């Protein structure tokens, strides 16, 4: 799909963006890191394009949360 | 335009092009990859070190046995395994760190005793030898269990046993840990009795001592050979039979060469040195009537990994952490298969087992790796691949980093117990070769549900950066300080640190190692190597 | 035959088993206690609600025999061995 | 005041206390109960006329066969099974209503052929009886089709056939559907060769005529028989060798007793009349080295149902209806089984598929029986169960009312065509014998999880009030309206009321009898009785 809104696995903090807002990714390519259980769970873009992240770093998202839109850029 | 090739065209294709080779370079540029680059370098070094430490001897007394032993005639343990094992052949040391650190006060090298799979005229044996240089070669519990291990995997193999026996005895400070019991020094026996009524050879070769129970070793071996001068066989020591008659005899007229050889009948070669001793156990070996092959077919037609193992430390992060992160398997698995090729079973279902096909130098194997939390569906696929391979008579290789299964009312309320116990009664009740690799963590009943020790897999190896718990150490200091109510608000840290130092202490791979836990622990470069070997020991079980 | 707790790996014993009682009231069984689950997830749960007789008997499907209470668990033992098969 | 009993008393308790029996009194009182008891009587005493006409014969046509019949000194064919069986013993005939308004303008009565399990000298044998009043003998379709049924449950069962042969041979009419094909003439003497070869006794009386293909009966036993006056036996008939060599010969002179018993060697056994046949049968029967069991052990201390089997029909509500009510199985049970005890396995889970284990007169049974519409966890507790059984050799009674799965999106999504592969899967591959009674409807796929005809149960019985279809009526009359488009509003209800009774009328239990898709239709007052007999010719199997 073109936008790729993927929400989350299980509720938990997100620990750092690997990739800046408004960057190109790939498909497969990782966009941040999710903690949880004292485990670190790694966010994957599911398509090509330019992410934006919806929730801001360093705090708590819950099960099936919005986390980026993949926007493929023209 | 539409559908113009052929699916042999793909499969016999280029390696950028092949669809089913894994493609993980190192991001060798990346800081994080250097740092695990560098632990990786120094843990493999520390067990390079102490392994050399073993061999070389590092106190002085060490040098002081060597020099006695070495004066009396008789080569050291390695130098027999060499000159009894084929000129230029592979030999699988597989408890060589076992002892350490087990007793105070004692440098019990080895154990006390070398085990490993040698190759001898072509054809692959089991060989165990006692070091008489380790308090005299007397066993001590851990001796006694390694010598049982070797022969557990001689026998579920079709093993040849070879026993070089120079050996004072059990030794009488922990005779409670050593003489009675199920697994103790009688079993030796029983396995040796259990294994010639089989067809299994068991041959000895007298190179020193054996006194009382190891008496029974020579005479219990289909064949045994005994050297003149150093080789003693007797039930009663001098010592017992002038506590008891009040005689005088010196080992070498009560049970020498000459009168088990001569008159007794106990031996039946006779070995003026080390060396005509090891000649007559290669001449032993080659007049076993056991075919070269059931099978003549080679298919030896197989392509090395096309990514170097020199590399995978880069993508094993610090499993000692608060945080530990994840990486995916894959990557290892791209560098011990033939042609970094792998056919995933449910590339989208488990997520986080990854089971599929690969080959070792052309013989085909089922990988199971742990790539995350253990779920109820990472569990049925995991039981249903088992189950698969159980079909196909296909071996199978579990590469464990497992941190439990997934907690909660939800995922109680969906069977996630009934399906672990599914995987583990697949794993348990096949009847393939199992081989098993720590090459993270092992904790609690994921270990159980991935080819543990306990499920008798043929090998368990473990990379010098594994830990293997009931449960991990952050998840053992932070349930434990919550659990424990008595505990006070002012003595949190204090506990956390201590339980975790514990865990830590007791995890280590050389813990585990010195525990005979496991068969050895490996490098990971080296991992791809050691498979193949173990898959070609199994190349002759029934 | 469940007649009290079962936790982590002692919760392969009654899974492992051909057939499997649980009574009502002491029965539980879990892979992860609530200790644990509280640690991972921060909720709060029972022994009974989270691995309880009725989610193993109803929904889990774990457990093959309900049991009131001690002695209706042995009497569903003692017909469970009368159903073996045996010469 | 607290645990005070002992589990042993309640086990053996009083009906009232014993906590594993079924109590599910009738309420006569009820109007429902009323209708239900007086649609299953009718129905009832309709199969009972059938099969009674069908003994008795009803047009002028049968009269004058039979009296045809009589007047060359023969045995009817039941009188012949009468006269064979032990005199007080029990006859287990499985396709009475077969050819049932099968050909229009025949009145194939049993279609042409007689096949039952008899007692002889006290040994369970399969008996096969041609009917010589029936289109003189003559093999149709049908009849190929149930001496193949009866030589397969034999085989199976390892009871040992006695063949009564008195056929003229194939009809020529319907040559197409007879001679050529696997499960066709040549598959009976295909059987028969198999059966001897296994050690399974193959015995053939020539009461009559075989010709043709049909003299092979006689000649591949093992032991042979042959009628005096109406006993011939040849390959080529005197029609045949006339228009071959132009000579005219009689039957009597071409293959009569006195040359295939004097000269030929065909035949073993020369008898003078069918009561002489018959005890001659029975004298080889009788010198069969068979033992009588292979363990002494009776195990007859069973108590009989606590409830009456004769209000079975007050329970079934009507098959055929726009809405069809449901009902407890276990009110069933209750009727057919040892004292009414039953233990459920997953009393609570599946809740929709009945499991439990029962007795039939001290056979252990399980029994699997419908209740509703399949889910994933009835599926998955019917396929346990099956599991179950079968790894402790418990026979299986399986009860099929069944209307197909439960339909959705998270349903499927949820795997419930996995689960009902596994329950299909579990059935298929199982070793222990199967009976299966269709009680309610069997419709499409669950049929086939249910243990339907292409599964291979021992017998499969039908009720009076049962339905075989690949859906039910309502639904097929739906689906059908809903799929065609073509269809125009103005003739729906014509279209829906036509595939009703299309689907009533090939769904009927005689529809099916005739066919050879089941073992017969029984009352259900008689179903316990049929049970425990297919039981007993289960105890001979390997
Ligand atoms: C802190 O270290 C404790 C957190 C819980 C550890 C997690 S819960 C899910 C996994 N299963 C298990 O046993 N441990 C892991
Ligand atoms: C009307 O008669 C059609 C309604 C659907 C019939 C139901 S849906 C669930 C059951 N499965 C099946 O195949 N038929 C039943």
């Amino acid at each position: 799909n073109g936008s790729a809104s993927v929400l989350s696995p299980m509720p938990g903090k997100v620990t750092k963006l690997l990739v800046a807002d408004g960057t190109l990714v790939q498909q497969g390519q990782a966009i941040l890191i999710l903690e949880a259980m004292k485990m670190e769970h790694v966010v994957k873009a599911s398509c090509d394009g330019e992410v934006k992240f919806c929730v801001h770093a360093d705090g708590i998202v819950g099960g099936s949360t919005l986390l980026a839109h993949i926007a493929s850029a023209a | 335009e539409v559908y113009l090739f052929h699916p042999a065209q793909y499969e016999s294709a280029p390696a950028t092009t092949r669809p089913n080779v894994l493609h993980y370079p190192a991001e060798s540029t990346n800081p994080e990859f250097k740092a695990n680059t560098e632990r990786m370098k120094a843990l493999t070094a520390e067990l390079r070190r102490r392994v050399q430490v073993i061999v070389d001897g590092d106190s002085e007394a060490d040098k002081r046995a060597r020099d006695r032993h070495i004066s009396r005639g008789k080569l050291l343990v390695h130098q027999r395994i060499e000159k009894l094992v084929d000129p230029m052949s592979p030999f699988l040391e597989l408890s060589q760190l076992a002892g350490g650190d087990l007793y105070p006060g004692e440098a019990c090298h080895r154990g006390g005793i070398l085990t490993g799979i040698g190759v001898v005229h072509g054809m692959r044996v089991m060989i165990v030898a006692n070091d008489a240089t380790v308090k005299g070669g007397t066993y001590y519990p851990i001796t006694v269990k390694k010598h049982l291990r070797a022969q557990r995997i001689a026998e579920e193999n079709r093993l040849p046993c070879i026993y070089l026996v120079d050996s004072g005895g059990a030794n009488l400070g922990m005779q409670g840990d050593v003489f009675p019991d199920e697994q103790h020094f009688g079993r030796i026996f029983f396995n040796q009795a259990n294994m010639s009524a089989k067809g299994i050879a068991q041959i000895a070769t007298v190179m020193g001592s054996c006194t009382a129970g190891g008496a029974y070793v020579p005479a219990m071996s289909d064949e045994s050979i005994i050297v003149k001068g150093n080789g003693t066989i007797f039930l009663g020591g001098p010592p017992l039979v002038f506590a008891a008659t009040g005689e005088e005899v010196t080992p070498e007229e009560l049970g020498g060469a000459d009168v088990h050889c001569r008159a007794s009948g106990v031996t039946d070669y006779f070995a003026t040195d080390d060396l005509h001793a090891l000649y007559l156990t290669r001449r032993i070996v080659a007049n076993l009537n056991r075919n070269d092959c059931e099978r003549p077919c080679r298919g030896r037609e197989f392509t090395p990994p096309l990514y170097d193992p020199s590399e995978i430390g880069g993508f094993i992060p610090d499993m000692g952490a608060d945080v530990v992160k994840g990486f995916d398997v894959r990557a290892v698995i791209a560098r011990l298969v033939d042609g970094s090729e792998f056919d995933e079973f449910k590339k989208l279902y488990g997520d986080t087992l990854v089971c599929g096909f690969a080959r070792f130098e052309g013989m085909l194997v089922g990988i199971v790796a742990n790539n995350g939390i253990l779920y109820s569906e990472s569990a049925l696929k995991g039981a249903h691949f088992v189950e698969l391979c159980s079909h196909r008579n296909i071996p199978l290789l579990f590469l464990q980093n497992i941190t439990g299964f997934m907690v909660g009312k939800t995922y109680e309320e969906g069977g996630i117990a009934k399906n672990g116990a599914k995987l583990v009664t697949a794993v348990s009740t096949t009847h393939v070769p199992k081989i098993t690799i720590i090459i993270g963590g092992s904790y609690g009943a994921g270990n159980y549900g991935m080819c543990g020790r306990a499920f008798g897999p043929r090998f368990l190896f473990m990379w010098p950066n594994a830990r293997i718990s009931v449960m991990g150490g952050n998840q053992a200091a932070t349930v434990l300080a919550l659990t424990n109510s008595k505990l006070r608000e002012n003595e949190v840290q204090d506990f956390k640190a201590k339980v975790r130092s514990k865990y830590e202490y007791e995890g280590s791979c050389y813990y585990s190692t010195a525990r005979l836990w496991d068969d050895g622990v490996i490098a990971p470069e080296d991992t791809r190597a050691v498979v193949v070997q173990a898959l070609l020991s199994t190349l002759s079980a029934p």
